[PDB]
């Protein structure tokens, strides 16, 4: 609702934010103060990062394609106790207009619509679940893998296309959202057994892990170093940057920003994807569709959002390649 | 002791009726004396005046009509009755009806305030429900029951209103008179529910919706699913259970469609002719003799697909349509030809069908696990109003002589999949239910996406177990594309081009000839021909239906969903749309070879290690 | 329901608490109520209603004395000796032979630990306790023990109780068709302890609806009715 109230920054500000995003690390150095309680963990606070500013809006009404997605779809999957759901709510927490869901205590119509006898009238009313109410922020999703079939299937609309298309008793209609989830599971057996494949720890099927782009594998055992270091951080909580930079450079970000591609990132756009087959054809971990081709250019020019860049150049694939092929090792 | 003028009306009535008579055309000839012509014969009591030459003819009155349109309404009709009475034919106690249109500015349903009420607004929206038509009373004639009199013109107001003053000195009864019924004055009445349109939508809300009132000779312009613009004023009413409670309601006097396709007014190929303007006229025929059409229809529909050559002729099949016919026992012959897609996981499946639904007009578009039975074919509603058991259209019905778009077919239940049957068999819709005994048309062509059985397609079994779908179904379609992602490097670069470049050229990289409106035209015009066949066609269909039989022969080599008569019936309807295509109006070998070369690309040889 | 004939359905009177005795009940309360018990104005029969006087909770099984928990002198005398911390652990459920042990993290459970809120990231303070073991231990003693030695507690049955009944539940009244909630058996049990017995045999459908309240001590609904979080 305050996007006209964007134009009530103090220039004061602008000046704060245009030169903030001037020092040669300002992706880290906001990201690092994302959930200043978890551990190190420094990718998966970049992908949740980029999460909350996403790629353009742009208007292909011309030529017939329809509506083009514009936010990042997020799966967390990894053995017990390695703080997921810790994550999930401080994003619920942060974002307004989210909402937090489980595995078992939803339903296949509670996510997307349901219909209702009203009771005055007599007369059966649409309404709108979980992933509608949403609309514009996200949806976390804990207990991904407890949810029969059934209702898992649902989500395959509404968070590829935005859309939903309700055809019940006397409701023919067409909703539309702006939501966009981020999931958590845990590996099948819960436990990551390192003898089977990667595309047999999740069990998930392939028409539903390429809706996703960013599947973080949080495979973290026993490192004595890391255990070590972590519990010094914890008991630290017993003892005893700021937000509102970020709480605008946000604001400011999603208001005055458009990055459109270029010609000599989008000769690295091809052959990064000329690659991905190659590569995720034999390994037999998660093959690569021409939809994960169009989420480089989500998650690419989402990373020059962070900078005001304006335009997308090559390093803004390199970082969003890395990205997207260091998060399932 | 007499009444009083109310000078802002009568001032206007008059000028209006002044602007009825002066307003001329481009040729003088003034034109609301030959609109008003047909309004003498009967079942015709309104006259359309565009709101937009009221401008032009005068300014002082479109500013007294858009802000007491309630007020000055009683009198812009009377000020109509006398204008006609040029015409002496009419019954005398007839009464005609204004109805504007063309407003200059419109309005959202959210931006009718209470501050609106009583002036001339303009609305969009969708339509939901349509009540019956009524008789409603406009001005009753009460019969007096002492005196024998009769007490006339009492207006009503949303009530019956009892008037309960008699003109005669004695009149025993000022609480009783019996109204008579066979003079008085009656109006149609029509009380449907429109709902916010969707590109109105605030983010995160469910669309509001209001009771628009249709009142005159335009009682059934708006029916449900439709996209209608009325334009009326927003009056309130009370609850006359206790005649306060005050409610909003729309009061419409004209609706209208909100982009007609054609701007000139809203069926054979001369009432279409007719209508063709000059410039679509001799552009149809350049297309009609085009050579090479069939692949610039192709190139000019899908301009983002590379490759899969063989399936968009199928689908452009589709969209022509064959011819249907009716035996003369009482059946009837399947006109439309159905078609599956079954593939690889992204392999433009779903693309195929999102370009058929936004470019055709009246196709709908649903997935298969959001769906239900019910809600497909046809349902049945308990309207406690009524207290009936009434029927509900489906999405099969709702897009009839259109185009239904199911994408993933075979993630409807078993149960799901039976009613769909039972409607692509027959053609119709069977209902019986509570209190409800029917037979519903439905002439839809199905475009359906699927998926193989576990992700990948299996190039060593038959159909039959790459795929979930029933048997009776997967023989009442008649055209399979199954599509098969052998990765190919050298493909994963072109579409890799093809993304990137529409992704850096937003609405650009879609130049082709024959633009979108256009082929809407040719297509409304082509689909009106009934194309015959000749004699040697016909010998060719019998030796293809002979040469197409043996490939399926023993021995040499073996293939999926064994080939059985109906595809013999489906290389007719192949050809017919072919035909139709080239705007012919008789079947020729050209066609029939290459509506057997598709039908022969179609079924794959199943293999074994 | 306890004082009822052993198959007989219990019967209600209406209460018109007003003036100063109200807000002093909590629904699910036991309570004694002293006034005049009198018919309702407006053929001869007459529905009736107590028109209370005075409201006392017995909650305690003989009157509200949680305000008067005063320890005198002569009592830290006891809290303040050396081993205080042993003498409750014996004396907790002292008809159960054995089981030094578990009496003394039982009492930890009620003690309970101490709850953080770093950089706004809360951390729970409570202490959730399971006691696997053979049949016949006295497990479903020490908890109906442990249930009396509480002052809000519940008790529940994994095999009579059903997973919307333990958090809580949306249902409607057919008299205004308004749907409304209610809490189950952890929202009651808020600031207190709640146990469940027989949790194995619990059906596995009703039990994850348990991970919720475990770490983030809320209920969050949002069923077709409702949208909230209750503090659980
Ligand atoms: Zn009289």
């Amino acid at each position: 609702d305050e996007e006209a109230e964007q134009k009530l920054f103090s220039e004061k500000r602008v000046e704060l934010l245009k030169e903030l995003s001037r020092k040669p690390d300002i992706y880290e150095r906001l990201a690092s103060a994302l959930a200043p309680s978890i551990y190190e963990h420094e990718d998966i606070k970049k992908g949740i990062l980029l999460q909350l500013f996403g790629g353009t809006r742009k208007d292909f009404s011309h030529t017939g394609r329809g509506k083009f997605r514009a936010e990042i779809n997020i799966l967390l999957c990894g053995d017990p106790g390695t703080s997921k759901s810790q994550l999930l709510q401080y994003v619920y927490n942060l974002v307004p207009r989210g909402q937090y869901t489980s595995g078992k205590g939803s339903s296949a119509v509670g996510l997307t619509a349901y219909v209702m006898k009203d009771p005055e009238t007599r007369q059966l009313v649409l309404q709108t679940g979980a992933l509608v109410l949403s609309d514009n922020g996200i949806c976390c999703i804990d207990e991904f893998d407890k949810m029969n079939e059934s209702t898992r299937s649902v989500l395959h609309e509404v968070m590829e296309q935005q859309t939903l298309s309700i055809a019940k008793a006397g409701i023919i209609c067409q909703l539309n959202a702006r939501t966009s989830v981020l999931a958590a599971a845990n590996p099948i057996e819960s436990q990551w057994n390192p003898k089977k494949t990667t595309i047999e720890n999740i069990q998930l099927p392939h028409t539903l892990l390429s809706r996703f782009d960013l599947i973080f594998l949080l495979l973290d055992p026993q490192d004595e170093a890391y255990d070590r270091r972590l519990a010094h951080h914890l008991v630290a909580l017993y003892y005893q940057l700021d937000m509102a930079v970020l709480k605008d450079y946000i604001a400011y970000a999603h208001s005055t920003i458009m990055p459109r591609l270029s010609e000599e990132a989008s000769q690295a756009l091809i052959e990064a994807y000329v690659d991905m087959r190659k590569i995720g054809s034999s390994r037999g971990m998660v093959s690569a569709y021409p939809r994960q081709l169009e989420s480089l250019i989500r998650l690419a020019e989402a990373h020059a959002k962070v900078r005001l860049s304006n335009k997308v150049e090559a390093i803004d694939v390199e970082e969003a390649k890395r990205l997207h092929r260091e998060a399932l090792k | 002791h007499l009444e009083v003028r109310d000078e802002v009306a009568e001032k206007c009535q008059k000028l209006f009726l002044d602007f009825l008579e002066e307003f001329q055309s481009s040729d003088g000839e003034i034109k609301y004396l030959q609109l008003a012509e047909e309004l003498i014969r009967p079942e015709r009591n309104t006259l359309v005046v565009s709101f937009v030459d009221l401008e032009q003819f005068n300014q002082q009155l479109s500013t007294t009509i858009q802000e007491e349109f309630y007020r000055v309404y009683p009198y812009l009709c009377r000020a109509l009755k006398t204008f006609v009475k040029d015409r002496k034919e009419i019954p005398l106690a007839k009464d005609f009806y204004v109805a504007f249109q063309d407003l200059p500015t419109r309005h959202k349903i959210r931006e009718l305030t209470s501050s609106r009420i009583g002036l001339l607004t303009r609305i969009s929206g969708q339509v939901v429900r349509t009540h019956p038509v009524h008789p409603e009373l406009v001005s009753g004639t009460f019969l007096c029951l002492d005196c024998q009199t009769v007490i006339r013109d009492v207006e009503q107001q949303f009530k019956y209103t009892q008037p309960n003053i008699c003109r005669n000195p004695v009149c025993a009864n000022r609480r009783r008179f019996l109204l008579d019924t066979n003079k008085s004055r009656f109006v149609d009445f029509q009380k449907v529910r429109i709902q916010e349109t969707q590109a109105e939508l605030p983010r995160g809300s469910i669309p509001r919706s209001l009771e628009v009132i249709l009142r005159a000779e335009a009682v059934e312009s708006a029916q449900a699913g439709d996209k209608c613009d009325f334009t009326g004023t927003l009056i309130v009413v009370p609850d006359v259970s206790k005649l306060l409670s005050y409610r909003l309601v729309f009061l419409a006097c004209c609706v209208a469609p909100t982009n007609p396709r054609f701007g000139g007014k809203e069926q054979t190929a001369e009432s279409i002719k007719n209508q063709m303007t000059v410039k679509e006229w001799e552009k149809v025929f350049e297309m009609s003799q085009d050579k090479n059409l069939y692949h610039n229809l192709c190139t000019s529909l899908f301009p983002t697909i590379h490759g899969n050559d063989e399936v968009k002729r199928g689908v452009l099949l589709m969209l022509f349509g064959g011819v249907p016919k009716t035996t003369g026992e009482g059946t009837s012959l399947r006109g439309d030809i159905n078609v599956c897609i079954v593939g690889d996981p992204s392999t433009a499946k779903s693309q195929f069908l999102k370009h058929v639904e936004e470019f055709s007009p009246r196709a709908v578009y649903t997935s298969g696990k959001a769906s239900s039975a019910a809600g497909l074919t046809a349902a049945v509603v308990r309207d406690e109003e009524s207290h009936e058991f009434v029927i509900e259209a489906g999405a099969l019905m709702l897009a009839d002589n259109g185009v239904c778009c199911i994408d993933e077919f075979d993630k409807m239940d078993v149960r799901d999949q039976v009613a769909i049957h039972e409607a692509m068999e027959q053609q119709t819709i069977s209902i019986t239910k509570a209190g409800v005994k029917a037979t519903l048309n439905a002439r839809t062509s199905i475009l359906a996406a699927a998926n193989p059985i576990s992700g990948h397609y299996d190039r060593s079994k038959s159909l039959k177990q790459n795929i979930n779908l029933s048997a009776p179904i997967m023989s009442r379609f008649d055209l399979f594309f199954i599509l098969v992602d052998e990765c190919n490097e050298v493909t994963d670069y072109a579409i890799a081009r093809r993304i990137v470049d529409l992704h850096s050229r937003i609405e650009e990289s879609i130049d082709r000839v024959y633009s979108l409106d256009d082929i809407r035209r040719y297509l409304l015009f082509a689909r009106q021909f009934k194309p015959k066949i000749s004699k040697e066609s016909e010998d060719f269909i019998v030796e293809q239906y002979k040469h197409l039989r043996q490939r399926d022969g023993s021995g040499v080599t073996k293939s999926s969903w064994r080939i059985t008569v109906r595809q013999l019936e489906s290389m007719i309807r192949l050809s017919e749309a072919m035909a139709r295509m080239h705007c012919c109006d008789e079947v020729q070998p050209k066609h029939v070879k290459e509506a057997f070369r598709l039908l022969n690309k179609s079924i794959i040889r199943v293999e074994t290690p | 329901s306890d004082q009822v004939p052993v198959g007989n359905i219990p019967r209600s009177i209406t209460v018109l608490v007003e003036g100063e005795n109200t807000r002093i009940a909590q629904p699910g309360d036991h309570v004694s109520v002293t006034g005049i018990f009198l018919p309702i104005l407006r053929g001869l029969l007459s529905e009736t209603y107590l028109e209370a006087h005075r409201i006392v909770k017995m909650n305690k099984s003989e009157d509200d004395e949680s305000g008067a928990g005063e320890l005198t002198r002569e009592e830290l005398r006891q809290i303040a000796e050396e081993d205080f911390y042993e003498k409750l652990a014996a004396s907790i459920a002292p008809e159960i032979y054995g089981h030094e042990d578990v009496k003394k993290a039982l009492l930890l459970l009620l003690v309970g630990g101490v709850d953080q809120s770093p950089r706004g990231m809360k951390i729970r303070g409570n202490i959730n306790i399971c006691l696997m073991g053979d049949p016949g231990v006295a497990k479903s003693q020490l908890l109906s023990y442990i249930d009396r030695l509480a002052p809000r507690s519940q008790y529940t049955t994994g095999r009579g109780s059903s997973g919307v009944g333990l958090t809580a539940a949306v249902l409607r009244d057919s008299v205004s068709g308004e749907l409304t909630l209610e809490g189950g058996a952890l929202v009651l049990a808020d600031q207190g302890v709640c146990c469940i017995d027989e949790f194995d045999k619990m059906a596995e459908a009703d039990r994850t609806a348990i991970h919720e309240v475990m770490e983030q001590q809320t209920i969050s609904i949002a069923k077709a009715g409702i949208l909230t979080t209750l503090n659980a």
